[PDB]
């Protein structure tokens, strides 16, 4: 039991199918705009599951806490692409672009 | 056309070397899967054809 603290990995599972929040290896769209899926992982190793919550707004600050509802970045390990709300011309899907 | 070139030429000269960090460190590979990704080989024949 420790709380958390900006700029640190971290690591989400999925409550229901006991599954770890990951990233993929492939990409959709018909575009080339490098962006692999977001889907959960059968396991948590792999090197494309943690992610960090990086500086975001000038309200926080680097080694600072965080709060409620505390609005951030989440930037994954291996993939450099940032977790975007992609609102491409589908039903605005996520995808690590 | 020369503004490309000189990008093209700085992916290159930024590529990881050979498997001296390739083979044993995953990092330079990272790096050179992002920016493989960039260029695919299917334009790059087309180019110098």
């Amino acid at each position: 039991h420790r709380t958390l603290l900006y700029g640190h990995a971290i690591l989400l599972r999925h409550a229901h199918s006991r599954m770890y929040l990951s990233c993929l290896t492939t990409s959709r769209s018909m575009t080339d705009k490098l962006a692999f899926d977001v889907g959960l992982q059968e396991d948590a190793t792999g090197e494309a599951c943690w992610w960090t919550m990086h500086p975001a707004s000038k309200q926080r600050s680097e080694g600072e806490k965080v709060r409620v509802g505390d609005d951030l970045i989440l930037v994954s390990v291996s993939s450099e692409r940032y977790l975007h709300l992609s609102t491409a011309s589908g039903e605005l899907q996520v995808d690590a672009s | 056309m020369s503004f490309y070139a000189a990008l093209i030429d700085l992916l290159g000269r930024c590529a990881p070397e050979m498997h001296l960090i390739q083979a044993g460190k995953g990092e330079a590979l990272r790096i050179r899967a992002i920016l493989r990704s960039l260029v695919p080989l299917d334009d790059l024949v087309g180019i110098i054809s």
